[PDB]
C-alpha cells in the first residue's frame, strides 16, 4: 500500500473556513488538496475550499464547480509550481451518494487516485481529526491508509510557539489499554447475535492478533529469562538510588560549613 | 461474488462448479472445500448426481474416513495419490491451528503426536513425518519434539469458519477488565 | 506437643516412609488412632498424604495479603519504582 502525511497547517485551514461560511450540520464543505502523490507517501502541503451545496432530503444532489478548480490550478502555478492536484476533501462524518459520485469527477484533473478525507469538527475520539480514504476499483471499498502528522523544522515549531513527566508518559498508556477493549469488544457484538452483516472477510484479520494478556503464555518459562534484563535494570539502579547519596553526603558539608561560619 | 459478471444459465452453474470442485482436490490452497459452501456456488448445485463431493468433503475432516468419499466418486480422480495425500492434510490443518485459539481457552500452546494420531487415524511413526510435510509446503511454521513427545507450531492462515473463536476473543478482553481497577486508580492517586 | 512439633518438618524433607517409621519416629502406642488424624484431607499414606496436620496444605496463587506478591500485580512492584515520585517532587 502507500502512506499519506498531512502537515498541521492543512488540517486547521480546513476546519476555519467551516466555520466562516456558517456551515450546519445539514451542510458539509468540500475542498481540494495539493502535493506529491508520485512516491509511495502521499504528502499534502496545501487545500483549497469549493463552494459545495447539497441537498439535506437527497444524497444524489451536488454543486460542484470544476471552472472554480481550473482557475484554481491556474492560480497555484504562480505561487507554487511543485504543487500539483492530489485529490479532494469533504466535512462531514457522513458519507452519503454526494460524496462518492464526485470522486471519479475529481479523476480528470488528478493523475493519481484522488485520496478521500473526512474532516472532523467536533473532534471526536482519540486523535487524527481527518482520515485519509482511497478507494479501489475492484467491489469498490474504502480503505485508510496509514496517514501521519509531519511537517518542517519551522512549521512545526512554530505553531509549538503559538500553543505556549514519567507520570504523565504512563497516562497514555492506559488510555491505549481501553483503546483495546473498547474498539474489540463494540464491533465484535455487531458481527454476531442480532442482525449479522456479510462477514468473516474481515474476521480473518481480527484474530490475525490474537495469534502472536493478548499474546502468548507458550513463553511463561521463557519470559522469566526475558525478566532477566529487568532484574538486571535493579541491579545498577540499587547503586544509582546509593548515587544520590553522593550528592546528599556531599551537600552535607555545606550546611556543616554554615554552622562554623555563623 | 460479483453477481452481474459471469451471467450463464443454471446447467452451465453446475459445470462451473465441477471445474471448481477437480481444482481443490488437488490442492489444499486457498482455504478448503467449504469455501465455495459461503459463495454462492454449493448452493446454486443440486445434491445429487455427483454434484455433493464438496459437500461430503466438508464433513470428512472431522470424521476422517476416505473410504466414504472413495465409494461415491469415479476411476478418474480415485486412481492418483494426490487426491488421498492432500485430503488428509486439510484434516490435520484443522489440528494444527488448535494450538493457540480453537478449544483451550487459556491459550496454552501444545500438540501431541497421541492426539495427532487419533485425529489422523496413523501411528505415531507416521505422524512424525506428517508434520514435517506440511510445514515444507509453507501452510505453518514451528517444529517438534520426539524426546518428549510434543509438537511446537504457531498460528498463521486464518479459516473461513466463526464461533469457535468469537467465545474467546471477548474472554481474553474479560482479563483486561479486571485490570483496569488495580493500575488505573493506583496511577491517577501518584 | 512433641508430636506436633516433629513431623512439621517432615513435609519437605522426607518424600515417602511406611507406617514403621510413624510408631517408631514419632513414638505412637495404638494403632488406627493416626486414621483419627487422617480423617479430613485424605490420608492415603502409600507416600505423602502430610500437610493435615502439623500446619496446612500449600495452597496456591497468593495475592494480595501482606506487602509483596508475585502473580497479578505488578502496581506494588512497581510501587518501589514510583516511591521515588513523592520523594523527588
Amino acid at each position: 500500500h502507500e502512506k499519506v502525511t498531512i502537515a498541521p497547517l492543512v488540517l486547521l485551514s480546513a476546519l476555519d473556513h467551516y466555520e466562516r461560511t456558517q456551515t450546519k450540520e445539514n451542510k458539509r464543505c468540500v475542498g481540494v488538496i495539493l502535493g506529491d502523490a508520485n512516491s509511495s507517501t502521499i504528502r499534502v502541503t496545501n487545500s483549497f475550499a469549493l463552494p459545495f451545496e447539497e441537498d439535506e432530503k437527497n444524497s444524489d444532489v451536488w454543486f460542484l464547480d470544476h471552472n472554480y478548480i481550473e482557475n484554481m490550478n491556474e492560480m497555484c502555478k504562480k505561487i507554487n509550481a511543485k504543487e500539483k492536484l492530489i485529490g479532494w476533501y469533504h466535512s462531514g462524518p457522513k458519507l452519503r451518494a454526494s460524496d462518492l459520485k464526485i470522486n471519479e469527477l475529481f479523476k480528470k484533473y488528478t493523475q493519481n487516485n484522488p485520496l478521500l478525507l473526512i474532516v472532523d469538527v467536533k473532534q471526536q475520539g482519540v486523535g487524527l481529526p481527518t482520515d485519509a480514504y482511497v478507494a479501489i476499483e475492484q467491489e469498490k471499498t474504502f480503505l485508510h491508509l496509514p496517514c501521519t502528522i509531519e511537517a518542517e523544522e519551522a512549521e512545526e515549531i512554530g505553531v509549538e510557539h503559538l500553543l505556549r513527566i514519567r507520570l504523565t508518559n504512563q497516562l497514555k498508556s492506559l488510555k491505549g489499554l481501553q483503546s483495546k477493549l473498547k474498539d474489540v469488544v463494540e464491533y465484535l457484538d455487531k458481527v454476531i447475535n442480532k442482525e449479522l452483516p456479510i462477514n468473516h472477510t474481515i474476521l480473518g484479520k481480527l484474530q490475525d492478533v490474537f495469534n502472536l494478556n493478548n499474546l502468548q503464555k507458550a513463553l511463561t518459562v521463557k519470559t522469566n529469562d526475558e525478566l532477566m534484563v529487568i532484574y538486571i535494570s535493579n541491579l545498577v539502579r540499587s547503586i544509582i538510588a546509593f548515587d544520590d547519596l553522593i550528592e546528599n553526603k556531599i551537600q552535607n558539608k555545606k550546611i556543616q560549613e554554615q554552622r562554623v561560619k555563623d | 461474488t460479483l453477481e452481474p459478471s459471469t451471467s450463464i444459465t443454471l446447467a452451465e452453474r453446475q459445470q462451473l462448479a465441477y471445474d471448481l470442485s477437480i481444482s481443490a482436490l488437488l490442492g489444499d490452497k486457498i482455504y478448503n472445500f467449504g469455501e465455495l459452501l459461503h459463495h454462492p456456488i454449493m448452493e446454486t448445485i443440486v445434491n445429487d448426481s455427483n454434484y455433493d463431493w464438496l459437500f461430503q468433503l466438508l464433513n470428512a475432516l472431522t470424521v476422517g474416513d476416505f473410504d466414504k468419499f472413495d465409494s461415491l466418486i469415479k476411476v478418474q480422480i480415485s486412481k492418483i495419490p494426490i487426491l488421498a495425500q492432500h485430503e488428509s492434510f486439510l484434516r490435520q490443518k484443522i489440528c494444527l491451528m488448535t494450538l493457540i485459539e480453537t478449544v483451550f481457552v487459556k491459550n496454552i500452546r501444545m500438540l501431541s503426536f497421541e492426539d495427532i494420531s487419533k485425529a489422523t487415524h496413523l501411528p505415531k511413526d507416521n505422524v512424525e513425518h506428517l508434520v514435517m510435510r506440511a510445514i515444507s509446503l509453507g501452510l505453518l511454521k514451528g517444529s517438534i519434539d520426539q524426546v518428549n513427545e510434543l509438537v511446537t507450531i504457531s498460528w498463521v492462515q486464518p479459516r473461513i469458519i466463526s464461533g469457535d473463536q468469537i467465545t474467546k476473543m471477548k474472554d481474553r478482553l474479560v482479563e483486561w477488565n479486571d485490570q483496569v481497577e488495580k493500575l488505573g486508580k493506583k496511577m491517577e492517586a501518584r | 506437643a512433641i508430636r506436633d512439633e516433629i513431623a512439621k518438618n517432615t513435609e519437605l524433607s522426607y518424600d515417602f516412609l511406611p507406617l514403621s517409621n510413624i510408631k517408631a519416629l514419632l513414638f505412637f502406642n495404638n494403632e488406627k488412632e493416626t486414621e483419627k488424624f487422617a480423617l479430613e484431607r485424605n490420608w492415603p499414606i502409600v507416600n505423602s498424604k502430610v500437610y493435615f496436620n502439623n500446619q496446612s496444605k500449600e495452597k496456591a496463587d497468593y495475592e494480595d495479603e501482606m506487602m509483596h506478591e508475585e502473580d497479578q500485580k505488578t502496581n506494588i512492584i512497581e510501587k518501589a519504582m514510583d516511591y521515588a515520585i513523592s520523594i523527588e517532587n
